[PDB]
Formats: C-alpha cells, structure tokens, sequence
C-alpha cells in the first residue's frame, strides 16, 4: 500500500482508478478521502459537450426563481 | 494578473537548532513560537490554494469544442488547445510558460498546470459555442456571428453594421491576434507583473538562509 | 404571477431548511470568532515560558535574588514578553486589514445588489439577478440573492435576416426562429413566437451582402386596413 | 496583496469573460466586446 506522488511518498492508502471530487487535499492533483482510506486524482467536473452549429439556436421555454445565500 | 505565489513551509526546530539535541531542549521552553509560525504558513498555503480554485474553478461543467472549428471566418487556432502537443496547451500559453523562469520546503500546488489548462479550455469552449448563457444556467448554443451581433447591440450599434462587414471584422480580428502573439514573443518585460513575484519570493528565502551565517 | 410567487415561497422555505440542517454553511463567521479566541489563548500561554531565565515568576526572582542580577533576569523576561505582545499586535493588525477589505466588499454588495439591480455577472448571485435581501448575523451579514435562471431549452433554426422584395429585414429586439416550416421572431431569453411584421423588424440595405439570409414574406398590418 | 489581486482577477473573469461589461476601462481600453482567458506561471492573462 505504497504510492508515489509528486509531493512525496504516501503510505496507508490505496490508489483508486476511479475519480471523485476533492475531500482532503494532498497535492499535485491527488486528494485523499475515507469511504478504508483511498487516494485518487480529483475530478474537475462532469463533461458536457454542447452541439454547436452555424444555423441552430436554443431558446429557453421556462424559468426558475432561485434563492442563494452569501455570508 | 498574478493569482498565487509559491507555497512554503518551515520546520522551526530544525532550522533554528539543526542537529543539536541540547539546542532543542533549550528551545522547547521559549514557548509556542514555532507553532505560531507553522500555523501562519499553513494558513498562507491553504489561502493560495483557495485563491487558485476560486479564480479558475467557476464552471461545474467541462465543455468540449466541436471537431469542426469553423466560426464564420474567425480563427481561434491561436488560443484553442493544440492536440498535437502532449501538454495540451495553446500556442499563447505555451509562449507564456516559456517566457517565465535546510528546514525550508516548497509545497507543490494542489491544481497542476494541466488542470488549469483544462479549466481554461472549458471556459473558452463555453464562451465560444454558447455565448455567455453558460455562466447563468444551462449552456445555450448559438452561431458565433449572431453572438457578435448581440455584443454590438450591447454597445449601441445595430446588427446590420456587423452582418454587412463580417469578413472585414474577421480579418481584423485574426490580424490583431497574430500581432498579439508576435508582441508577446518580442517583448521580454511584458510579463514582469508575474516575474517579479518569483523574483521576490525566492530571494526572500535566500536572505533567511543568510541569517544562519 | 401565481407560479412565480409559489416558486419564490418554495425557494425561501428550502433556504430555511438548508440553513437549519447544515452547520458548516456558517463557517466563515465562526472562523473569525475562533481566530480571536485562539490568539488570546496563545498570549496567555506565553506567560508560562521561562525565556531563558531561572524562573518564570517575577515574585520568585525578586524574593530569591538581590537586584544586581535579578535585574538581568527580569530584563530577559520583560524583553521576551514584549516580543510576544508585539507579535500579537502585528497579527491583529493584519487580520483587521483583511476584515476591513471584507467589510468594504460587503458594503459594496449592500449598496448595489440591495437598493438596486446589478447587471454585473455573478456579483449578486448565480444567474440573472433580480433582487436581494440582507440579514444580520454575529459579526457578519448574510445576503439572500433572488435570481432568475432559464430552463427547458428547445432547439430552433435561425437566420440572421429575412430577404423580402429585395430588402433585408433585421429583428429590432429579438431573434428569428423557425419551428420547421414557418418563421417567427421571439425575444432572446424566452420563447414567445410573433408574426414577422414591419413594426418589430427594420429594413437595412438589400439581401445580397448578408451571409445566411433566407427567403420569407413579411406581413404588413397597414395593407388589410387599406384594403377596406 | 496577492489575495487582493486574485480577487480582482476573479472579478474580471466573472464579468469580462462570462458576460459583457459596460464599465469603462474595466475590460480593456475602448468599448468592450468580449475576452479570453489564458493560464500563465502563477497567474492569468486576459485577452480583451
Ligand atoms: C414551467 O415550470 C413550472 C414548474 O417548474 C410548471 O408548473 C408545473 O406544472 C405541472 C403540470 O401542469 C404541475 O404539476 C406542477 O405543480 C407545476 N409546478 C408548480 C410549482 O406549480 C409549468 O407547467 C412549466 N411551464 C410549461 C409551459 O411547461
Ligand atoms: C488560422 O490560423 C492558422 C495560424 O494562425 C493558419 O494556419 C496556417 O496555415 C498556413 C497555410 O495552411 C501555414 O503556412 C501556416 O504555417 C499555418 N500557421 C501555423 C501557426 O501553423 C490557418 O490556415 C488559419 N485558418 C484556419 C481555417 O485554420
Ligand atoms: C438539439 O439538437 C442536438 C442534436 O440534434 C441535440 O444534441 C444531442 O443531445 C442528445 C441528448 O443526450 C445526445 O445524446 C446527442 O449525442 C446530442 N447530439 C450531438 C450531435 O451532440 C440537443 O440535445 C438538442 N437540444 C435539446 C434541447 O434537446
Ligand atoms: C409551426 O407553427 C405553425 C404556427 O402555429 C404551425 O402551423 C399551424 O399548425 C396547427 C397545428 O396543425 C394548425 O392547426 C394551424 O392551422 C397551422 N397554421 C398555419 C398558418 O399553418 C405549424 O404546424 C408548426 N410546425 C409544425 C412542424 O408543427
Ligand atoms: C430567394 O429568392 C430569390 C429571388 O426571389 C432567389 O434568387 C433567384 O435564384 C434563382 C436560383 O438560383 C435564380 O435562377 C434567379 O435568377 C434568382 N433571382 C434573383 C432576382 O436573384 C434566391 O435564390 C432565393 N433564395 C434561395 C436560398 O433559393
Ligand atoms: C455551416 O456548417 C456546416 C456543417 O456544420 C458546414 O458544412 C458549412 O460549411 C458551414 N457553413 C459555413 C459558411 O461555414
């Protein structure tokens, strides 16, 4: 259970090919979390390819009144 | 605009006393200065990481540009990522990278340059394909010339000015972006606002080390 | 109107539930308080350090030693404690400057987002900003940004202009769309088809210069009236 | 200082990039149309 990272050598956690959001930042794109303790490469976000074309548009048809908090 | 500097950490006892055990025994009774300094430097490091995350991670989606890169005459090849290069970077940012050069440790940043480049590519694809709607909810695709016509309507010029001079505007934009590329490749001090940052931090460390003499 | 009111009520209810059920959402203000307390505690701990003197109590030094070198010991103790106090004051000054910057940002937000409407993107909430409400909190302010977000998008075919009788008609405020066979004009942020007439479109030049123009007829309201 | 500059850069990204800003001289000299971000060592470069 030894992993080599750019920051250094990590012992006690197993690398996982799966990707999630960062929970405990380790560095160099590596984040660790407890689910056993697993370290992984953090996931930037859900990929979304938009179909762009030169004669098509997308028009909204409905709305939502959202409320957000800022402290 | 600079965003974050080099994250540094200090081992207080090792820097102060080195490998002398009696020095550490004498040191432990001056209090919690070492704890204070470690706490301050850790705070600075996490603040740097938060700064980078806040400035770049502003979209929860990673948009991808369509394979057919034709936008009514506009040429974005100078700022879009280059598939051939393994680093996945546009010529402009590659030029920027090439144009910038114990007890104390330097911690690597949480987000590597590759993830930052990925965020920049996502932002560029979003703002090219879907105008500015992707920053206010869902991504709404729209032809690029129409987006430019909307932007002229933003500054009090009707669309007929654009639609009757589209080719001229495209040529001017391409020439301007080429001139910017050449100007960046030519002026060395244009990146000073970043360079001095490094030229500060590193030299500061040097002075600290000199205090051991 | 009724649907918007219902959405607003549901939104504020969800905000109340989220604030009730999430303790970490109020981290920022909490952090502030903690920091100050921590600092004070650290300062007290500095009184428990000998700083290299034979004892950390002034009474012991005085009752145990004569002035000639008790003054040296007390010199050491005083200089150490003074250095600790200097450090604490400097940290307080830096934290006060940071809080000053945060307070200036909060004042700007109160002046603009509240008492007004802001066209600045994301400055007063995610999405198109409608309005906001302030609330007080221990050592801070909480803004409730009420904002408008589009949803349920639909595809359409678009043309930059309409060529009719050799004239190029451009939309005055909206955008041309096509549900497959017919052409309408609708505003940018909402779907509401309208017949392409001569009041919501304006004429500019001929239809030989624009790229992507399509052929269609433009209804004229004056013609039926003049027919009678 | 660097954190203040980073806040300014975040504001510029949020306004000049994800929208069109009518504030004079905030997003380049002249009437602002749009902008592009680019990464750089310890910084960001905006093309207005
Ligand atoms: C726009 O969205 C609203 C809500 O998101 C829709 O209102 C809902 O309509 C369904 C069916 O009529 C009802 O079962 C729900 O109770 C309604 N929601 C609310 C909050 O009242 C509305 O129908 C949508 N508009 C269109 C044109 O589809
Ligand atoms: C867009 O711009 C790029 C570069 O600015 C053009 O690529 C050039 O193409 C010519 C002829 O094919 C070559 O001689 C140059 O060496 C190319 N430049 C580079 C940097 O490789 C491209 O042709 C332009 N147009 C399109 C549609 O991409
Ligand atoms: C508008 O049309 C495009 C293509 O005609 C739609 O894009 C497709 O969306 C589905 C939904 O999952 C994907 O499975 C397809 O792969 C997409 N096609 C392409 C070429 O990317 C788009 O969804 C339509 N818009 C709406 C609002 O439905
Ligand atoms: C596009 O919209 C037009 C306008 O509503 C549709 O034309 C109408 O369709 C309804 C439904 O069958 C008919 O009852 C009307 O008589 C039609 N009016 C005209 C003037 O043709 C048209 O059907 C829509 N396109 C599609 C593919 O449904
Ligand atoms: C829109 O209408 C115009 C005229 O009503 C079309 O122009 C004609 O096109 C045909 C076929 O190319 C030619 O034989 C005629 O000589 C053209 N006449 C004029 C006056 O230009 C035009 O082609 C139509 N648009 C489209 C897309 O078909
Ligand atoms: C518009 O897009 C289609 C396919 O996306 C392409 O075949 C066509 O050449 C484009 N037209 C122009 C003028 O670029």
């Amino acid at each position: 259970n030894v992993f080599q990272t750019r920051a250094g050598c990590l012992i006690g956690a197993e690398y996982v090919n799966n990707s999630y959001e960062c929970d405990i930042p380790i560095g160099a794109g590596i984040c660790a979390s407890y689910q056993s303790i697993i370290a992984y490469t953090m996931s930037l976000g859900a990929e979304n390819s938009v179909a762009y074309s030169n004669n098509s548009i997308a028009i909204p048809t409905n709305f939502t009144i959202s409320v957000t908090t800022e402290i | 605009l600079p965003v974050s500097m080099t994250k540094t950490s200090v081992d207080c006892t090792m820097y102060i006393c080195g490998d002398s055990t009696e020095c550490s025994n004498l040191l432990l009774q001056y209090g919690s200065f070492c704890t204070q300094l470690k706490r301050a430097l850790t705070g600075i490091a996490v603040e740097q990481d938060k700064n980078t995350q806040e400035v770049f991670a502003q979209v929860k989606q990673i948009y991808k540009t369509p394979p057919i890169k034709y936008f009514g005459g506009f040429n974005f090849s100078q700022i879009l990522p280059d598939p051939s290069k393994p680093s996945k970077r546009s010529p402009i940012e590659d030029l920027l990278f090439n144009k910038v050069t114990k007890g104390l440790t330097v911690l690597p940043p949480l987000l590597t340059d590759e993830m930052i480049a990925q965020y920049t590519s996502a932002l560029l694809a979003g703002t090219i394909t879907s105008g500015w709607t992707f920053g206010a909810g869902p991504a709404l695709q729209i032809p690029f010339p129409m987006q430019m016509a909307y932007r002229f309507n933003g500054i009090g010029v009707t669309q007929n000015v654009l639609y009757e001079n589209q080719k001229l505007i495209a040529n001017q934009f391409n020439s301007a972006i080429g001139k910017i590329q050449d100007s960046l490749s030519s002026t060395p001090s244009a990146l000073g606002k970043l360079q001095d940052v490094v030229n500060h931090n590193a030299q500061a460390l040097n002075t600290l080390v000199k205090q051991l003499s | 109107q009724k649907l918007i009111a219902n959405q607003f009520n549901s939104a504020i209810g969800k905000i109340q539930d989220s604030l009730s059920s999430t303790p970490s959402a109020l981290g920022k203000l909490q952090d502030v308080v903690n920091h100050n307390a921590q600092a004070l505690n650290t300062l007290v701990k500095q009184l428990s350090s000998k700083f290299g003197a034979i004892s950390s109590v002034l009474n012991d030094i005085f009752s145990r030693l004569d002035p000639p070198e008790a003054e040296v010991q007390i010199d050491r103790l005083i200089t150490g404690r003074l250095q600790s106090l200097q450090t604490y004051v400097t940290q307080q000054l830096i934290r006060a400057a940071e809080i000053r910057a945060s307070a200036n940002l909060a004042a700007t937000k109160m002046s603009e987002c509240v008492l007004g409407q802001s066209k600045r993107v994301d400055f007063c909430g995610k999405g198109y900003h409608l309005m906001s409400f302030p609330q007080s909190a221990p050592h801070g302010v909480v803004f409730l940004h009420v904002t408008y977000v589009p949803a349920q998008e639909k595809n359409f075919t678009t043309a930059p202009a309409i060529c009719h009788d050799g004239k190029a008609h451009f939309p005055r405020e909206g955008v041309f769309v096509s549900n497959g066979t017919h052409w309408f004009v609708t505003q940018r942020n909402f779907y509401e088809p309208q017949i392409i007439t001569t009041d919501n479109t304006f004429v500019s030049g001929n239809c030989d210069v624009v790229i992507g123009i399509v052929n269609n007829t433009v209804y004229d309201p004056l013609q039926p009236e003049l027919d009678s």
